[PDB]
């Protein structure tokens, strides 16, 4: 059906035009088991103070927009007690529920691709130059793709048809994805598990995945319609646990 | 029914139903499972085709050149000297790097073959009887003592593995186990080496596999001789996770994912086909 | 330890013998006869099952 | 001293052999594997996933997102053409760089049925009907909707379900076709036509957009591994 | 340890064939490249010539071609770097470095000038002031043609505050200065003297400083 | 085209700061060597193969550099780190490398003294004339000097000799001398020296005349 309710902690998301839920690679998030652990000490597991819906800021969809990206867990570093547990611990491990939501009327058109791309290592704009960590991910800010190519000396390459990775942007539909087609869709929901080559990892030096929202068909409407269409991203951690308690980082 | 064998097609007739296999919604992230037995009338075909060539072991299990080493019997500069080294990486050749970068994480054993040819350096005379040339390919694990020069003590290889090979025979070969400290080889790494998000960005900080040192074990020749050692890698017992989109742009560096901006495909003159 | 498998042959004397000579499993030959697959992780990664003949919404 | 005899083939290096070799690190303790999601066992699990096709690749639109957007508008007379390409999944410039195209370029043969999914991305108040056909190669490309209704077609009705699937069947005289296309293994043409029109209420933009997705059915296979003709280099990457 | 040093040459009567001597014996003999790095007083580091003992394949550099003969003699273990038909530009410190991966085993370097001058004696001249708790001193050496000079104060008993100045050449002659700090407890009580000696020209000049 | 040397000519750093290096080469490279030339003996080898090692180099030294730009960075300077650094590249016409990247140890800036020693009877008898003034124990290196006699300026025959960096105070000492003739010194009266520097406001003046013996 097209209705859906998601409850995580003291927060609830309601939806009346839902497509479906994409669950990762068929895997639901879960805790670590004893036959896959490496660290010996007991982990902490705050199940309701940390696994709840955290809403980021909004972006403005225009007829010239190229797309946006957020890198996780670094996009939720200032969000509540999820961000405070990242400061005091050496290792962390979590899955996510991403709910991207964009509403418009029956007289608007446009289509977004909402991918969750694991290990989206980005190539630099000025090749032969290393590039900063502030141009890759701020703490909650949405970084913007560009239509043409980027000539920044210390940033990544933001031409959206290459997706910043050297690939074709049309082939991004093997990562867990959903579309928001304004003719038929209101929001997109993707449930991501923990994907890594190690059972636990530092949540500061490493970006797990990158959520991109790319407009494939551009937003166009009548001039007498409503011109401000926002896109809002609500992310909830799932089954988050942390090892290695020490003083507050991060260096 | 055997495993690997593709599915047969069933016979179908005309329909007039409220069922709609063609009408779907790709907004759900779901690829439709429409077979030709849903939108037309088909016959019963028995399909004997098999997907044996498409397996990860068959697609990866060919030997590919990863490096071309160069060293001489007499030193002219550096390079080329009486010995040479190579930090082990699968990212200096374009053909195997693109085959490996279709997966995010991998796990395989390694079979390594060296094809070591040799040729006489340009001189005013070449008439000299030479004994058969012997080569050494020492593997230095990460952190071990590297040879500082020729005739160094580190070529005594008391714990480091090492192969000797005389020219004319079969190429040498040895197998390598899965050498990572984590549970899988990381083809990509969206992250930094330091916790302050500085230093080295990318997969370079994770690949630490040691060096590979080459030399001639013969002390000299009469006239100098250049030598080329080609390293061939074949993965085996392969596991692969999280498939990536294929690399479109040509590579530029062996330590970066950097690229120049390229079009998504090739261009044509118009969007329609026009003839009768 | 003579393992007798089936050779890869066409469709419409067919076996081979293998001995392992070394003590490490990294020293074996390739596993070229395993063709198992399940593409439903990538092609149908949904929460509620979508029937083919039914409407999608 | 067991008497043996050397057959032709000794002391050779064939790059596609299965022999055993002595380990360089003997009795090495490998780290135990964990359950990572998304394990790939076949390359055809990847090729069965939808990827959007750049049909509108007329220059210069290959350096933007205009390659993927197929423009449709209200017409003045019905029966016009929307797009058209030749069914060469590894050779045509429309289909060779998709997710199904980059896998076929590692091979020299291909066989099986393929799927074409089309997605109307216009307003919720605009209606339309289309005819997507597939013509086998014996008689050239069609030049009208009358020359294309005689082929293998389907009539898309745009409604609540925004997508429709043209399934291209396997019609050939050989079991396998060639990836680098020749005249002997021609696979045909794919065209799309206006069945009626796009009919919109007032205060709606005229030009609209269809996205097209390609994948493979459950009888698809490939053969004859080879190197891809897409990647290249002159010197070694330093 | 690689022994020992290199030897320096003086001004010769013109027309002869000059020849250095590098005593580089820490061998490890004999397959290596004795690359001869050169350096001017402008501190610029370029190369003069190399050799190979197994074959004889010598090399050179574009400024020192025609002719710099460097023949190998492994029984003497020496390496020569002098060039024939050279001009007066080669007043330079001459390194003779054996090889490793980099430039590891360098030489200590010998300075050799070449012209047609005459050896002139040094001239130790009085520097005394004509007012505080201390004073400076000095004795100028003016007009010595070859580069060896000597800076001595009181036969090595007041040798702490001796600031050593280089002799920039003007009109093809060297001019430096050599001072010392003298407190008022010893000025003008005791006799302070200096000596500039030229061993290439064999003359010793001693002067006792008395304030005017 | 085509010359190759280090990028900074004369730098200055105290023991306790960063020493990051930058060079230039006329041709590309794969390896890069870094050295240290101290005043008094031959230079030594510090970094080969862009990172590897040396015999006596401590752990604080680091290096890099590929192609046409080198970098031999010291993470922390100490008192034993005062030397000139040059590069290396073997060729096929070696480039050549630089002449050495000069540096001096930094401390509090010193103001000098100036002492004029008048020409005695032994120089005027022989046929010479030289009025001297010695600028010793100053910091940094740059000093504007000038020779003024009876009001007007003179720049012919002047000298600027430079001591090296000291081992005890690590300051400099300069000799500012002109040469004259026996009747050239007998046609002026007041021979002075002013040493202009940024430490003091006005340059220090010492004066003497000829009408006293
Ligand atoms: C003379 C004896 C030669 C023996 C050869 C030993 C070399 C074996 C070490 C290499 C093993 C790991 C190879 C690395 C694979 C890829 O780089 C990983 N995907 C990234 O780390």
């Amino acid at each position: 059906d097209r209705v859906r309710s998601i409850t995580l902690g003291n927060s609830t998301i309601t939806t009346q035009e839902c497509a479906n839920v994409v669950v990762g690679y068929g895997v639901w998030p879960t805790y670590l088991s004893d036959h896959e652990a490496t660290a010996v000490d007991q982990p902490t597991q705050p199940d309701v103070a940390t696994c709840r819906f955290y809403t980021l800021e909004s972006v403005k969809w225009e007829s010239s927009s190229a797309g946006w990206w957020w890198k996780f867990p670094e996009a939720l570093s200032d969000m509540g007690l999820f961000g405070q547990n990242m400061q005091y611990h050496y290792l962390g491990r979590t899955g996510y529920t991403i709910h991207v939501q964009c509403n418009a009327s029956k007289f608007h058109q446009g289509c977004l691709l909402v991918v969750c791309v694991p290990e989206a290592e980005m190539g630099a704009a000025t090749t032969d130059h290393a590039f900063n960590h502030t141009k890759l991910s701020n703490i909650g800010q949405a970084m913007e793709f560009s239509a043409k190519k980027s000539t920044d000396q210390t940033g990544p390459q933001t031409a959206v048809h290459n997706a910043g990775m050297g690939v074709a942007v049309g082939n991004l539909t093997i990562f867990p994805h959903q579309w928001i087609n304004l003719r038929t869709n209101n929001s997109a929901t993707i449930v991501m598990p923990y994907i890594n080559s190690v059972p636990m990892d530092n949540m500061y030096r490493h970006y797990n995945f990158t959520l991109m929202v790319i407009p494939f068909a551009k937003l166009e409407h009548s001039p007498q319609a409503s011109t401000y269409v926002p896109i809002t991203v609500t992310v909830a951690p799932m089954c988050a646990e942390y090892n290695g308690l020490r003083l507050a980082g991060h260096q | 029914r055997a495993v690997g064998r593709v599915a047969d097609t069933v016979a179908s007739g005309p329909v007039n139903t409220e069922q709609i296999p063609a009408l779907t919604a790709v907004e759900t992230g779901h690829t439709s499972q429409v077979v030709p037995s849903d939108t037309m009338q088909t016959r019963h075909v028995i399909n004997y085709h098999t997907r044996s060539e498409s397996s990860i072991e068959n697609f990866m299990g060919r030997a590919a050149c990863v490096y071309i080493a160069q060293y001489a019997t007499e030193k002219v500069n550096d390079e080329l000297d009486r010995y040479t080294n190579w930090e082990i990486t699968t990212r200096q050749v374009a053909q195997l790097r693109r085959k490996l970068e279709m997966f995010t994480y991998m796990r395989f054993d390694l079979e390594i073959t060296f094809v070591i040819t040799s040729s006489q350096r340009t001189s005013t005379t070449y008439a000299s009887d030479s004994p058969p040339l012997t080569h050494q390919v020492m593997y230095v694990p990460p952190g071990g003592p590297i040879p500082k020069s020729y005739e160094d003590f580190a070529w005594q290889t008391s714990t480091n593995p090492s192969v000797f090979w005389t020219e004319g025979n079969a190429p040498p070969r040895m197998s390598i186990p899965f050498m990572s400290v984590g549970n899988a080889y990381c083809n990509f790494y969206d992250g930094w080496s330091h916790f302050s998000q500085s230093g080295v960005y990318g997969y370079t900080t994770l690949n630490n596999m040691g060096h590979l040192y080459f030399r001639h074990v013969n002390k000299s020749t009469a006239y100098p001789v250049n030598s080329v050692a080609r390293v061939y890698f074949k993965p085996k017992h392969v596991k692969a996770w999280v498939p990536r989109a294929p690399r479109l742009c040509p590579y530029l560096k062996a330590r970066n994912v950097n690229f120049n901006v390229q079009g998504v495909t090739e261009s044509r003159n118009k969007i329609t086909l026009d003839r009768s | 330890g003579a393992q007798v498998s089936t050779q890869k042959t066409g469709a419409h004397i067919i076996h081979y013998t293998n001995i392992n000579y070394y003590k490490d499993s990294a020293s074996n030959s390739l596993n070229r006869q395993d063709f198992t697959q399940d593409p439903s992780k990538f092609t149908e990664p949904v929460k509620d099952v979508m029937i083919k003949t039914l409407p999608a919404l | 001293g067991l008497p043996t005899m050397n057959t032709p083939g000794s002391t050779q290096f064939l790059t596609s052999d299965d022999f055993q070799s002595p380990s360089a690190m003997p009795q090495f303790d490998v780290t135990p594997e964990i359950q990572i999601p998304g394990q790939v066992r076949n390359l055809m699990e990847i090729a069965e996933v939808d990827s959007v096709v750049p049909v509108n690749n007329t220059e210069g639109h290959v350096n933007s997102m205009e390659a993927y957007r197929i423009p449709v508008r209200p017409q003045t007379s019905s029966g016009e053409q929307v797009f058209g390409f030749q069914l060469q999944p590894g050779h045509d410039s429309v289909l060779k760089h998709t997710l199904l195209g980059e896998i076929l370029n590692y091979y020299a043969n291909w066989s099986g049925s393929m799927k074409l999914t089309f997605m109307y991305c216009g307003a919720a108040m605009a209606t339309g009907k289309f005819l997507i056909a597939y013509s086998p190669p014996g008689a050239g490309v069609p030049g009208s909707r009358r020359d294309a209704m005689l082929g293998t077609h389907v009539i898309w009705d745009v409604g609540l379900q925004s997508s429709c699937v043209l399934c291209v069947p396997w019609i050939s005289q050989t079991n396998y076709r060639y990836v680098t296309s020749d005249a002997y293994t021609d696979a045909g043409y794919i065209t799309c036509w206006y069945q009626t029109s796009i009919v919109t209420p007032p205060d709606i933009p005229t030009t609209s957009t269809i996205l097209c997705f390609v994948s493979a059915c459950n009888d698809f296979s490939v053969r004859l591994l080879r190197d891809t003709p897409f990647i290249t280099q002159q010197a070694l990457f330093q | 340890q690689v022994q020992l040093q290199q030897s320096g040459s003086e001004l010769v009567r013109p027309g002869a064939s000059v020849k250095l001597s590098c005593r580089a014996s820490g061998y490890t003999f004999t397959t290596y490249w004795m690359h001869w790095v050169k350096q001017r007083p402008g501190q610029g580091l370029e190369w003069i010539g190399n050799i190979y003992p197994h074959s004889g394949n010598t090399n050179y550099d574009e400024r020192f071609k025609s002719k710099a003969t460097l023949t190998v003699d492994t029984s003497s273990s020496t390496a020569y770097m002098q060039l024939s038909s050279l001009t007066s530009e080669d007043s330079a410190v001459y390194y003779c470095t054996r090889d490793l991966r980099g430039f590891a085993y360098w030489g200590q370097g010998t300075t050799v000038t070449v012209s047609s001058p005459k050896t002139t004696p040094p001239s130790v001249y009085p520097l005394a002031p004509a007012a505080a708790s201390m004073v400076t001193l000095g004795c100028l050496v003016k007009g010595y043609f070859p580069e060896p000079v000597t800076v001595t104060w009181n036969s090595g008993s007041l040798s702490s505050g001796v600031h050593t100045f280089p002799a920039v050449l003007q009109s093809d002659l060297y001019t430096l200065s050599s001072s010392v700090t003298v407190p008022s407890s010893t000025w003008p009580s005791e006799t302070v003297t200096c000596n500039v000696a030229h061993p290439a020209s064999s003359t010793k000049v001693d002067k006792k400083i008395v304030p005017r | 085209d085509i010359e190759l040397t280090q990028s900074p000519a004369i730098m200055s750093a105290s023991p306790g700061e960063k020493v990051t290096m930058t060079c230039s080469a006329s041709s590309s490279l794969r390896y890069m060597h870094w050295y240290q030339q101290k005043s008094g003996t031959s230079p030594k080898r510090w970094i080969y193969d862009t990172y590897n090692l040396a015999s006596g180099v401590p752990v604080r030294f680091s290096g890099s550099g590929s192609g046409t730009s080198y970098s031999l960075t010291i993470s922390s300077m100490e008192a034993e780190d005062a030397a000139t650094y040059y590069c290396q590249q073997w060729s096929s016409n070696p480039p050549t490398f630089g002449a050495g990247t000069k540096l001096e140890l930094k401390r509090a800036d010193a103001a000098p003294t100036v002492s004029i020693f008048p020409p005695s009877s032994e120089q005027l008898t022989s046929g010479g004339a030289s009025v001297v003034c010695f600028l010793n124990n100053f910091y940094p290196k740059d000093i504007n000097v000038k020779w003024k006699i009876d009001g007007s300026e003179r720049q012919n025959g002047v000298l600027n000799s430079w001591t090296d960096q000291d081992s005890k105070d690590s300051t400099y000492s300069m000799s500012s001398t002109l040469t004259l003739t026996k009747d050239e010194y007998e046609r002026h009266n007041s021979y002075t020296c002013e040493a202009t520097h940024k430490t003091s406001t006005s340059p220090i003046v010492k004066s003497f005349n000829r009408n006293e013996c």
